[PDB]
């Protein structure tokens, strides 16, 4: 709360003197490694006592930007470039879900036009690359296709899909079994018994390859590279 | 033939740097602005006092300058880019004025922003374009080259088109957004000290490897 | 050197160890809610399903793109800031002189729902729009994809074709030769004109020249960035009245002076 | 897209001081002072507002009288500040503050010369 | 090791015989 | 006003304060301690009046800062040479005290030109939407402007108060007068730079680069004393009365 | 009061009599909007001469670059008529 943020502000005081004093020291042995330019990205952000609550059997790429609250489940995997930024209010992800490569899920950055939404999204959900969802429900086994704009508001009911590019506009509500796309979305047909059983085994699969790749970004930084970047010419 | 290189860099220790100087452009930010530490600015990028880029946005000046108005934000994805000419003969540059909002996944290319407008999340400004002062684009609104948005005015769609004249209260909420989302970028500006610490994590991985 | 600097070399071991300590006491005060910066674990290249990516010499990778698994990338390409171009489940191959813009993702697909499930093929002098979106489809050489732009499974973009910017090409879609497709869905707008055309490969060319500069930036040393840094605090401002009363002629230094090919004339 | 850039453009030319014409561009409700800086032909950074109250003549422009009639005449303010910046202090019958005349479809193909800049950045 | 910038550490010296001076100064004074 | 205008700014605020100490020491010291005196007296009366009017005048005609900042300084120099004119210690004290108070308020309002003239601010128009690119410097100059007016119980209103102290006594109706007039003049030109700050909304805004270290300190350290000094004037004070008498004895 | 530009009316009667009192132009197909070459029987030759006189009679010199354009006296008189250096 409010001591808390006082705290956490005094903090900040002595840890700015701390490091200062550190590079006084370096700079009375010559040192100059403090003024490199490296990278502050975090995977995993906070924004005071606002943290990332992460499942240990959810794969997050290294590049992807986790903010403030934010709940991911087991077996779920947030694929490289995403950004989800949970900081006026919350965003949650189900079990089981994929949210795909450059997508955004995120909440309403001011309550100028109303009570920010936050952003709910179910277990075993497909989230198509390069997707937008702002302050929207995604309930469970539904599918979003890649592209597509979800605005705040909206209700993508179970077995729900939005197709590839559309905008559904604010308060939509999609009904189960049906395809919406365009901009507007609209109603285009029903889905079939056999785009479901896709939605639950690509998400599967989806599952499968989050551990692949999750093992191959946690093996050890290579030095060879370190050493190569190091005494470079 | 695709023959490739042994030395070519795989891993960098240091990540992608966020100010990519490019012979004597270099991008200038306003000591009271908001950078994402993942947002890369290239070039002639100027990002001037109170404004804000989020997250993932891609700044790129090589062909011409880019300017980041008072009180103004670029969010999340966006790729603000230019040309070195416009179709309409006009100067190329890439101008967001003061007090004006840039949704989530925009893609600008040498368009010009008047003061005190919205541009909608997902939307696409083309070359030569013009949005004038107290406008508003809706979501997913693509603006084609050397195309107007006349002020005052609310439009959206693929491509754009009129949907109605906004009234004087939503023009007047237009800088209410653009302060707003400010006042957020100081909670995110607050966070960060001038200098990191990976620098003594640079220094034992090295101490590690002699 | 000497006894001097051994001794300021020892007081300064002693001040950064009192640094430090004051770093974890502030850190303890914050109630440990801040998570740190570390360092930077994202990899351009990577390997997965023991399929390493075949990038030419002279091809631009911004350190910040993806390039994942079974990639090819030919000669004189550039690969731009927050690309992804994943090649876990399948092929990609990207020819000769194309660039991919910032912040586009480059998929494939390991089973489509019908049909025959194709690599993600883009050919030569090809450029893609910033944040595209190319799935398992086929861009043929000379071809321009809009920035912004959705191309589904089975799409193919046949040579001297446009893509409008914002487009949705829904899977299957074939874009002929010499036209141009826009819209959501994507449909026939008009034919390109030859000047347009002379656009298309002038975009190109023009990329490739780009990419030169920004590989050359992004792949200095920590020392040549401060060496460069130095150089261009000193050379930012002049007094050349005072330079002539000196009788001297301040130049700017070869590492600060862009390639003619990039600049604006 | 029903509203264009190119339904605002106003065709202009303006005669440098070395007396070569210039077919320049600009927007109709921007200053002529505007239209002569997307070129350079003014530096911009010499008059950044389209303010009387920011002026010191570094605007001024030469339009012959075809032209001039399709202008507003000269207010007060302008034939001060034209006469003081002049260095013989005579006021010229064809003179106009660049900042001061708004770009108007009825000025396509408007002649305008301009003079050589005055000194104006004061130590 | 060993700081090895005489200048420097010259300098070092000067801020120190300073700082050290003005305590000095201020106690016997 | 010409060589203050033309010369590099750092010039100017340089002759804006040292050389008008030294003159004021070398008036003191020859007239003062010699001896015609009711002629010369009169002739810094008639040139005091002369002053504050054209001063006045011509600082509301001027649409720059820096030539504003001269005339207001001729008139200033009007209202401190009436101290000198009235030929009594009390005369000399309040000189002494116009020229410490003229002097720090002109260092503080040349730290604020200097800061700004690293975006080549020229003229008054060109501070518009200073309230809103950077607040705390705008009320920092409104302070500079309202000390410059006189308006209590900023620093600047010490001199305000010894030309009406000087005046009622020595039987000056006129010269009142003249002050009365004068003053509520060189209020409108000051308060009229605070409602460019404050008041206008121009289309286009000019954005300037934050001040060094050195102007900030300076500027901090000078408007604690135009706001405060009058809670805690008795150095200054004794201290211009000891050199009063000190002329003499 | 002091101009920078000659008047209209005066300039349209310079040009005309320069036209008129060449060579080979009879005093009575020169118009003010006439050809020189489709109107008044000159070839490439003598209209380059004649602009060259043009150029004498004002005192200053036109842009070649800009000759190729004055055709007939409409042309001439609209260029002389806002060049600021006509005299
Ligand atoms: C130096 C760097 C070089 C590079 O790499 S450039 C890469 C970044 N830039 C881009 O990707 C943008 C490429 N240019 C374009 O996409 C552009 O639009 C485009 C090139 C299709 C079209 O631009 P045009 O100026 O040629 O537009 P048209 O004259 O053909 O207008 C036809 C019509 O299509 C409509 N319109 C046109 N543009 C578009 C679109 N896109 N979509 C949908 N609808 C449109 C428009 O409303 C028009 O009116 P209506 O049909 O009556 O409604
Ligand atoms: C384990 C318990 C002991 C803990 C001790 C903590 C005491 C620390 C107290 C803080 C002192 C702050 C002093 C502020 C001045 C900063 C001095 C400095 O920066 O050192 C510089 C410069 O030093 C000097 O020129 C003179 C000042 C040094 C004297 C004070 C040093 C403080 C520590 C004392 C170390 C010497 C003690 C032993 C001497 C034999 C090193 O040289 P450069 O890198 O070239 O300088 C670059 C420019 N810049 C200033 C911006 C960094
Ligand atoms: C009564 C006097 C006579 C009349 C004259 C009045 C003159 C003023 C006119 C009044 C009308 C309204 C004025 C509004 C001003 C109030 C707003 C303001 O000044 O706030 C400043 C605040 O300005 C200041 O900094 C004032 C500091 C003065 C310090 C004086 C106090 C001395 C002792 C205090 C000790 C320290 C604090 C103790 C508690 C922590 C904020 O400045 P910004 O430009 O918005 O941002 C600053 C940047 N940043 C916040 C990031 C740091
Ligand atoms: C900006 C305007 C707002 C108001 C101004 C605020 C601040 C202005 C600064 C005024 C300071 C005036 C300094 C007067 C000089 C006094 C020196 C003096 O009398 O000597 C001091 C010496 O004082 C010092 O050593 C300190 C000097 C002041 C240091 C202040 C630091 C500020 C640096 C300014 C630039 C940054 C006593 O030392 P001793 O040698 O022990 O005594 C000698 C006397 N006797 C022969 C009888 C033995
Ligand atoms: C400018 C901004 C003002 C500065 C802020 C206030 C200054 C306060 C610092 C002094 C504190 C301690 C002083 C120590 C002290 O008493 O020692 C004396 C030093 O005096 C001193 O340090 C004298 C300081 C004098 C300040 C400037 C006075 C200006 C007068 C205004 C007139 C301007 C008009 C000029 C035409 C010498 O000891 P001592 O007492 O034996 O020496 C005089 C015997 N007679
Ligand atoms: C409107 C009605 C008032 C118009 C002005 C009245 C002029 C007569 C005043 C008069 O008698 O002046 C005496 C001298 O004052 C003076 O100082 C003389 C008059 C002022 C001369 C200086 C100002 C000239 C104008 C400056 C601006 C214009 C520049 C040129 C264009 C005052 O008697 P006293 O005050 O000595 O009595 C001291 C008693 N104890
Ligand atoms: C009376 C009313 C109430 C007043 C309140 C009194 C309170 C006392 C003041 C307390 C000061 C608070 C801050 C102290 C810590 C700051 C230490 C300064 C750090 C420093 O070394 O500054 C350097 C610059 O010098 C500087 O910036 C110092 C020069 C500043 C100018 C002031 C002194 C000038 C000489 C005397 C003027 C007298 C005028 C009066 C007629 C380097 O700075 P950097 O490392 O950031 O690099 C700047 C880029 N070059
Ligand atoms: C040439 C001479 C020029 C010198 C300039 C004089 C300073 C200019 C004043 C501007 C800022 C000062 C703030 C005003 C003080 C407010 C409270 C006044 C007060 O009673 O405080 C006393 C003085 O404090 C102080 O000493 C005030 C702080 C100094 C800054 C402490 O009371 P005391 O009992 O210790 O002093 C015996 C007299 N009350
Ligand atoms: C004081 C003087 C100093 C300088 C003296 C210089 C003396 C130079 C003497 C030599 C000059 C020449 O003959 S230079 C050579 C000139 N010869 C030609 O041009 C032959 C081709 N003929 C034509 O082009 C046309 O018959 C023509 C009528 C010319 C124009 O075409 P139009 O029919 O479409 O008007
Ligand atoms: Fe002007
Ligand atoms: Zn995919």
């Amino acid at each position: 709360g409010t001591l808390g943020r006082a705290f956490y502000s005094v903090g900040f005081w002595i840890r700015e003197t701390g490091q200062a004093l550190d590079r006084l020291g370096c700079r009375l042995q010559g040192k100059n490694y403090f003024r490199e330019q490296l990278s502050r990205h975090r995977t995993l952000m906070n924004v005071f006592d606002k943290a990332p609550i992460v499942d240990k059997e959810a794969f997050v790429a290294p590049s992807a930007s986790v903010i403030g609250d934010v709940h991911i489940g087991r077996g779920s995997s947030i694929w490289y470039g995403c950004v989800l930024r949970g900081d006026v209010n919350t965003v949650s992800v189900g079990s089981g879900t994929n949210i795909q490569d450059n997508s955004l899920v995120h909440v309403a950055k001011s309550n100028l036009s109303g009570k920010v939404h936050p952003t709910i999204i179910g277990d075993n959900v497909t989230i198509g690359h390069s997707a937008v969802l702002h302050g929207c429900t995604v309930e469970d086994e539904t599918f979003i296709g890649m592209g597509a704009t979800l605005l705040d508001g909206v209700v993508v009911e179970k077995h729900g899909m939005v197709a590839a590019g559309a905008l559904v506009r604010q308060n939509t509500r999609i009904p189960s079994g049906e395809v919406w796309g365009g901009n507007p979305a609209r109603f285009l047909r029903k889905l079939t018994d056999e785009e479901i059983a896709f939605i639950s085994q690509s998400a599967t699969n989806y599952s499968n390859l989050a551990q692949a790749h999750a093992a191959e970004n946690a093996k050890p930084l290579n030095v060879i590279e370190f050493e190569k970047v190091l005494r470079k010419k | 033939q695709v023959t490739p290189s042994p030395d070519r860099v795989k891993w960098d220790y240091r990540g992608q740097r966020q100010i990519i100087p490019l012979g004597q452009w270099l991008p200038k930010v306003a000591v009271d602005a908001y950078v994402a530490p993942n947002v890369v600015l290239a070039g002639q990028v100027t990002v001037w006092d109170g404004s804000s880029v989020w997250n993932g946005a891609v700044l790129r000046g090589d062909l011409n300058k880019i300017t980041v108005g008072f009180c103004s934000n670029v969010q999340e994805r966006c790729v603000v880019h230019a040309a070195w000419s416009s179709p309409t003969g006009l100067p190329a540059q890439t101008l967001i004025d003061r007090y004006v909002t840039v949704g989530a996944y925009s893609l600008l290319r040498s368009c010009t922003i008047e003061p005190e407008c919205i541009i909608g999340q997902h939307s696409i400004l083309m070359e030569g374009s013009l949005v004038e002062t107290r406008s508003i684009l809706e979501a997913g609104s693509v603006l084609p080259p050397g195309r107007r948005i006349p002020s005052g005015e609310l439009w959206g769609g693929n491509p754009a088109r009129f949907i109605r004249t906004l009234t004087n209260e939503e023009t007047l909420e237009i800088p209410k957004l653009a302060v707003a989302i400010n006042h957020l970028s100081g909670d995110y500006f607050s966070e960060f000290l001038p200098y990191s610490t990976i620098y003594l994590e640079v220094e034992k991985f090295k101490k590690s490897l002699g | 050197m000497g006894t001097l600097g051994r001794a300021i070399y020892t007081v300064g071991n002693w001040i950064r160890g009192t640094g430090q300590a004051l770093d974890r006491v502030g850190s303890l005060l914050q109630g440990s809610h801040r998570i740190e910066e570390h360092l930077s674990r994202h990899r351009t290249l990577m390997n997965v399903f023991d399929k390493s990516p075949l990038v030419d010499k002279d091809v631009f990778v911004a350190p910040s793109a993806s390039v994942i698994g079974d990639v090819q990338i030919g000669k004189g390409s550039s690969i731009w800031y927050g690309c992804v171009l994943r090649g876990d489940v399948n092929n990609i191959s990207v020819g000769s002189g194309t660039n991919i813009q910032d912040n586009t993702l480059v998929h494939v697909a390991k089973t489509n729902i019908s049909g025959k499930v194709l690599p993600t093929l883009i050919g030569d002098n090809v450029t893609v729009g910033h944040s595209a979106v190319i799935h398992g489809c086929t861009v043929e050489d000379d071809a321009f994809v809009g920035m912004g732009a959705t191309l589904l499974d089975g799409v193919v973009v046949e040579k001297h074709a446009m893509v409008a910017a914002g487009s949705l090409v829904k899977q299957n879609t074939r874009i002929p030769s010499g036209e141009v497709w826009g819209g959501n869905p994507a449909k026939f707008m008009r034919k390109l004109t030859d000047e347009e055309i002379v656009y298309i490969s002038q975009s190109a060319k023009n990329y490739i020249n780009l990419a030169q500069i920004h590989a050359s930036e992004n792949s200095k040393s920590f020392e040549q960035i401060e060496v460069e840094r130095a150089l261009r605090k000193k050379y930012a401002r002049k007094d050349e009245d005072y330079d002539s009363m000196l009788g001297i002629t301040r130049e700017t230094p070869p590492e600060l002076i862009l390639p003619d090919n990039v600049l604006p004339g | 897209g029903s509203k264009k850039v190119s339904d605002r453009i106003v065709k202009l030319s303006a005669i440098d001081p070395d007396g070569y014409k210039q077919d320049i561009i600009g927007l109709s409700g921007q200053t002529l002072l505007r239209a002569l800086t997307h070129t350079g032909l003014i530096d911009p950074a010499s008059h950044r507002l389209d303010d009387i109250e920011a002026c010191s003549a570094e605007c001024e422009v030469q339009i012959a009288e075809e032209w001039l009639e399709k202008l507003p005449p000269r207010t007060y303010d302008e034939e001060y500040v034209l006469k003081r910046s002049s260095r013989s202090r005579i006021l010229n019958k064809h003179s106009r503050l660049g900042c001061q005349v708004v770009l108007t479809q009825e000025l396509q193909g408007m002649v305008v010369a301009v003079p050589e800049a005055k000194p104006w950045d004061i130590p | 090791k060993v700081s090895e910038d005489k200048n420097r550490n010259y300098a070092v010296v000067a801020g120190v015989v300073a700082i050290v001076g003005s305590i000095g100064w201020y106690l016997k004074a | 006003p010409d060589i203050y205008e033309g010369s590099p700014t750092p010039v100017t605020a340089f002759l804006s304060i040292a050389p008008k100490i030294s003159i004021f020491a070398n008036i003191l010291r020859v007239f003062i301690y010699g001896s015609y005196g009711a002629t010369l007296q009169q002739i810094f009366f008639f040139c005091s009046i002369a002053s504050m009017i054209l001063g006045a005048l011509a600082a509301m005609a001027q649409t720059k800062v820096k030539r504003l900042l001269a005339y207001s300084s001729i008139g200033h120099v009007g209202y401190i040479c009436i101290g000198f004119s009235c030929g009594t210690i009390e005369g000399i004290q309040s000189l002494l005290i116009g020229i410490f108070i003229y002097a720090l308020m002109t260092m503080d309002a040349f730290a604020i030109v200097l800061a700004l003239r690293q975006t080549r601010v020229k003229y008054i128009a060109d501070l518009g939407a200073l309230a809103k690119t950077n607040p705390i410097l705008a009320i920092t100059f409104s302070i500079t402007m309202f000390s410059y007016a006189g308006i209590p119980p900023l620093a600047g209103f010490c001199s305000k108060f010894y030309l009406f102290f000087a005046a009622l006594g020595c039987g000056a109706y006129f010269l009142a007068l003249v002050g009365v007039v004068t003053s509520v003049i060189g209020c409108f030109y000051y308060i009229r730079l605070v409602k460019r700050m404050f008041f206008d909304t121009p289309r286009t805004w000019i954005l300037y680069e934050p001040m060094d270290r050195n102007k900030s300190l300076l500027l901090a350290m000078t408007s604690f004393f135009i706001t405060l000094f009058l809670l805690y004037p008795s150095p200054l004070f004794s201290v211009t009365h000891q050199m009063a008498l000190s002329l003499y004895l | 009061v002091r101009g920078s530009f000659l008047d209209k009316s005066e300039v349209t009667d310079r040009v005309l009599s320069v036209v008129k009192n060449f060579q080979k132009v009879d005093p009575s197909k020169v118009t003010p909007k006439a050809n020189f070459q489709n109107d008044l029987g000159l070839d490439s030759l003598d209209s380059v001469e004649v602009v060259m006189a043009l150029e004498e009679e004002f005192g200053f010199e036109i842009p070649d670059n800009e000759a190729d354009k004055i055709q007939s006296i409409d042309l001439a008189v609209d260029f002389i008529a806002s060049h600021p250096q006509a005299k």
